[PDB]
């Protein structure tokens, strides 16, 4: 297991967001070319045993464990009748005080905030990618397709992103083969290398949240310098065409940064190998 | 898909 390893993104220019936007409240249009400095990525989703190792090192108290409770989704056991704030829910203990990670090591970790991704991130040497770097690495080389990989959600058939099967929330058939999350090294990977980029666990970003795009071409953009809510991509084991088709790369979503749930995690970016 | 604490 190299679950901490990273791959070299690189240089490019491609088109962030679309013209044909799928939930045009989010602001996925309009599609503008972006310039993106070659980086580093991780491969993976930041998993549970790999936050183990910084929490090990530093102590860190997640801002979930602090505030005493995080949300999980109804399903497992608020922005939604489906969304519980569980006292005790946080990342060990990912559906509250009585579940467990030790049988999960692998799967990414969850009830991160954007502050706790942050504090994990520039402990290990490395940062949150920004929303364009994210998108960029996303798509994978290619050109303004839905998914990291195309057009079609099962490419021949296969499952390619762990995400919601069946009628949400009531029934999550788990086709794909994981109801809640799956290992971060699951699913194939994308053409430069990332597993799990879309479903599985959103991923926070570095950028705060705006709606408001310029079609202007950019270089490294950053996001907006202020802001309430980050952002977030790539969308989750919970996500389904039928309400929340955000497991497209031109898929973007938001929370303050002080927020966790269950569905959501993170993985790192640098500029050079640390 | 995520709510806000
Ligand atoms: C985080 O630290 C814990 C506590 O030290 C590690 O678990 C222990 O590891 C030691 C040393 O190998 C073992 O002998 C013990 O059996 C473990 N004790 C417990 C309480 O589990 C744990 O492995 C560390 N996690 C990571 C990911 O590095
Ligand atoms: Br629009
Ligand atoms: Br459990
Ligand atoms: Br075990
Ligand atoms: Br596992
Ligand atoms: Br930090
Ligand atoms: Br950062
Ligand atoms: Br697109
Ligand atoms: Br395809
Ligand atoms: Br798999
Ligand atoms: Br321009
Ligand atoms: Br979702
Ligand atoms: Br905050
Ligand atoms: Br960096
Ligand atoms: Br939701
Ligand atoms: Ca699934
Ligand atoms: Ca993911």
């Amino acid at each position: 297991l190299a679950h901490s390893k990273m791959v070299p993104i690189p240089a490019g220019v491609f088109t962030m967001g679309t013209d044909d936007p799928q939930i045009k409240q989010d602001g996925e249009a309009p599609a503008r070319r972006v310039t993106i400095d070659a980086f580093y990525m991780d491969a993976y989703e930041v998993s549970n045993t790999e936050f183990e190792k910084f929490v090990n090192s530093t102590g860190y108290l997640t801002e979930a464990e602090k505030f005493g409770d995080s949300f999980v989704f109804e399903g497992m056991l608020a922005a939604a009748p489906w969304w519980l704030p569980v006292k005790g829910a946080n990342w060990r203990h990912p559906e509250g005080p009585d579940s467990t990670i030790l049988h999960r090591p692998d799967h990414p970790v969850l009830h991160v905030s954007w502050n706790d991704a942050v504090a994990y991130c520039t402990w290990a040497g490395k940062r949150l990618p920004t929303e364009a770097e994210w998108e960029y690495s996303c798509r994978g080389g290619l050109h303004n397709r839905l998914f990291p990989w195309g057009n079609k959600l099962q490419p021949k058939g296969q499952h390619y992103a762990n995400i919601w099967q069946g009628e949400f929330p009531v029934t999550n058939t788990g086709e794909d083969g994981f109801q809640g999350t799956a290992p971060v090294d699951a699913f194939p990977p994308n053409g430069y290398g990332l597993y799990n980029i879309v479903g599985n666990a959103w991923e926070w970003t570095s950028d705060w949240w705006t709606v408001h795009h310029s079609v202007e071409e950019t270089l490294n953009p950053k996001g907006p310098p202020s802001g309430k809510d980050r952002v977030k991509k790539g969308g989750s084991y919970m996500s389904h065409r039928s309400y929340c088709y955000r497991y497209r790369c031109a898929a973007r979503s938001q929370n303050t940064p002080d927020s966790s749930a269950s569905n959501l995690g993170f993985r790192c970016a640098a500029d050079r190998l640390p | 898909c995520t709510p806000s604490r």
